[PDB]
RNA sequence: UUAAGUUAGAAAGGGCGCACGGUGGAUGCCUUGGCACUAGGAGCCGAUGAAGGACGGGACGAACACCGAUAUGCUUCGGG
RNA sequence: GACCGAUAGUGAACCAGUACCGUGAGGGAAAGGUGAAAAGCACCCCGGAAGGGGAGUGAAAGAGAUCCUGAAACCGUGUGCC
RNA sequence: AACAGUGGUAGGAGAGCGUUCUAAGGGCUGUGAAGCCAGACCGGAAGGACUGGUGGAGCGCUUAGAAGUGAGAAUGCCGGUAUGAGUAGCGAAAGAGGGGUGAGAAUCCCCUCCACCGAAUGCCUAAGGUUUCCUGAGGAAGGCUCGUCCGCUCAGGGUUAGU
């Protein structure tokens, strides 16, 4: 099984995609506690792309995250990132790249919110 | 299809019994000692599991 | 002149009302409910004073009944023995000595059972 | 003694309030605005300001300790409604009740 | 202790009573306005531009009332 | 005036032939009351405000602004009996 | 006193209760009128007192008079408020995160990437609307949620022709 997130398929790819890269950039984002969920396994799988380093991981990578800028002094994308700060940082750790922290419900909707991080 | 007789009083009140808020599941935050929920970050210092967030 | 509604109409209505006191729901509540029920309280109360004397009267004639059973007497019996003796002590009256004084109730019995025997 | 304190015509249905009063009626003043606080609920943030309200009343104006407070009373009246119309199909409208609300909070020490 | 028997009490909520409020605007009291008349007056205004309007006029926004580029008033004669 | 007294009396006691409705002719509402006097609540407190609790004014503020009285439906809080 | 009688629709007859106003007489009332609320009182009924609370200025009683004189029903009229019910619904559509502002932010601003229209969902311009335009401030109501925002509220501003 896997959620739906009420979105089409090509819609919850697309947000997948989106906040996978947002936490490549920024380490840590605030969502909603169940899409947090949901990115935990497509984040930590982009991880291991990254922490195998090839080309041929790369490409796969390119195929998932965003063409957004992670650093901008320094001119590096979210995917150069990945490959580069965040498998050099998850090397010898073995799984769990991500955590979830739930922070209590949003006032317009009571949607129960997270914090997801890199460890 | 309609209501055939109107509720009474007596009989809204029943139907209501279970129409409720139950209480928070809420625990005292081991840093600052405010209620906060049960597994989540305390929203007052942002403390959880003893680790500033 | 004019002649407004005015008050009467409040307090004949209310009236009704404080008769309805202790009825269920709106029928304490308001006023035309509550009026049928006034009413209907009415007729059964006039009713029930009739249904009252013929209840007590059942209730005197099964307990004497019970206390003359006790003696070896049927109720019928009894009060024909009673009446041959020429007692006139009412069911209420022997209904009241077979629970509060059976003894007494008991004389009574022999006194009718005497009459039977001749 | 008392203090009180009422936030009168409140833009909230009084069903709704009442729902959040019934968790706190009773209750020890700290722990009260603990469940508000975590209580996700619209009528939540109304009914503190007016039991912080109370509390503030005890302190200032009779001297109470605000750590003995207790709820004695606390009870949501029914304030004028804002009559409103939603057009429906056919060119029939519908009423809309936009409610509100008198929050009374009472604090008695304990 | 075991057996058989009996009977309490319970309230998620509810019913009745009572107490205290809220809403709502009945009722009473009140009258700024009406209704019906009586007595007397007056029964027409207009090309010397009427009735009725529009737009304007004030130290101060709009509106009312008043006024008309002499505009929130001008002259004169009386009153006070 | 052995006429009405705010659902009455004019449709209109109130900025009403208004608002509103209708292409138009035309149809056509609702809406009175602080107090004797504004003396219309300085100041303090909670609150972003609204609103409130004190304090003050007043004979009265539960007369604090659709502010005399304030019924009923209806909505609540407490609990004596069930 | 005695004797007899006293179910009742349509309907006939009689005796009364209460309401507003008037006349006359006699009273009550800021030491608290009417109204309202409550009560375990009184009368054969309609009904009438008494006591307490609220109320804050009017009102009974007696006799007679006059009537807009009594409501529970008219799919009655007007108003208020229920029930259904925390129910149906919230009106075609892609957003996500970061930063900001703020009492408060899914909803406002900015940024990034993503997505949608593209013989239009672009640009111009009629009719029609009539200030909705711009700037600053605002958040009661309107906005089907929220709101710091707005075609909303408050200020001030803005429309230039011989062609
Ligand atoms: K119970
Ligand atoms: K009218
Ligand atoms: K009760
Ligand atoms: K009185
Ligand atoms: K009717
Ligand atoms: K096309
Ligand atoms: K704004
Ligand atoms: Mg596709
Ligand atoms: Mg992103
Ligand atoms: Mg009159
Ligand atoms: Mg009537
Ligand atoms: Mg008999
Ligand atoms: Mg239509
Ligand atoms: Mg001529
Ligand atoms: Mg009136
Ligand atoms: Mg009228
Ligand atoms: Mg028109
Ligand atoms: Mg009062
Ligand atoms: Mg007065
Ligand atoms: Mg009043
Ligand atoms: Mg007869
Ligand atoms: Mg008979
Ligand atoms: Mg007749
Ligand atoms: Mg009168
Ligand atoms: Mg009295
Ligand atoms: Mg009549
Ligand atoms: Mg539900
Ligand atoms: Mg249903
Ligand atoms: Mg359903
Ligand atoms: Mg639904
Ligand atoms: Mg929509
Ligand atoms: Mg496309
Ligand atoms: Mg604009
Ligand atoms: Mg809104
Ligand atoms: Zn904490």
């Amino acid at each position: 099984s896997y959620r739906k997130l009420g979105r089409t398929s090509a819609q919850r790819k697309a947000m997948l995609r989106d906040l996978t890269t947002d936490l490549i950039i920024n380490e840590r984002i605030e969502t909603t506690e169940t899409r947090a969920k949901e990115l935990r396994s497509v984040v930590e799988k982009m991880i291991t792309l990254g922490k195998r380093g090839d080309l041929h991981a790369r490409r796969q990578a390119a195929a998932y995250i965003r063409n957004e800028v992670a650093n901008e002094e320094n001119n590096q994308d979210a995917l150069q990132k990945l490959f580069s700060d965040i498998a050099t940082r998850y090397e010898e750790r073995q799984g769990g790249y991500t955590r979830i922290m739930k922070l209590g419900p949003r006032r317009g909707d009571g949607a129960p919110m997270a914090i997801i991080e890199l460890v | 299809a309609v209501p055939f007789r109107r509720t009474s009083k007596m009989k809204k009140r029943l139907r209501r019994t279970h129409f409720k808020l139950n209480v928070p599941g809420m625990t005292e935050c081991p840093s600052c000692g405010e209620m906060k929920l049960s597994h989540r970050v305390c929203k007052a210092c942002g403390s959880y599991n003893g680790k500033d967030i | 002149p004019r002649v407004k509604g005015g008050t009467v109409t409040r307090k004949r209505r209310k009236k009704v009302l404080k008769l309805a006191k202790g009825y269920f729901g709106s029928k304490h509540t308001l006023y035309k409910v509550a009026n049928q029920q006034v009413m209907k309280s009415g007729n059964y109360a006039f009713r029930d004073r009739r249904q009252k004397k013929r209840d007590f009267r059942k209730l005197w004639i099964t307990r004497i009944n019970a206390a003359a059973r006790m003696n070896g007497l049927s109720y019928s019996r009894l009060m024909h023995g009673l009446k041959l003796s020429g007692i006139e002590v009412n069911r209420k009256m022997l209904a009241d000595l077979a629970v509060n004084d059976l003894t007494a109730f008991n004389q009574l019995a022999d006194a009718a059972k005497a009459q039977l025997n001749k | 003694m008392q203090a009180k304190a009422v936030a009168r015509t409140v833009r909230i249905a009084p069903r709704k309030a009442r729902l959040v009063m019934d968790l706190i009626r009773g209750k020890q003043v700290g722990e009260a605005v603990s469940i508000l606080n975590l209580t996700p609920r619209a009528a939540s943030p109304i009914i503190e300001k007016v039991l912080k309200s109370a509390i503030a009343n005890a302190e200032h104006n009779y001297e109470m300790d605000a750590n003995n407070l207790v709820i004695s009373q606390a009870f949501v009246d029914e304030g004028p409604t804002l009559k409103r119309f939603r057009p429906r199909a056919m060119g029939r409208a519908s009423q809309i009740n936009k409610r509100t609300s008198h929050i009374t909070i009472v604090v008695s020490e304990k």
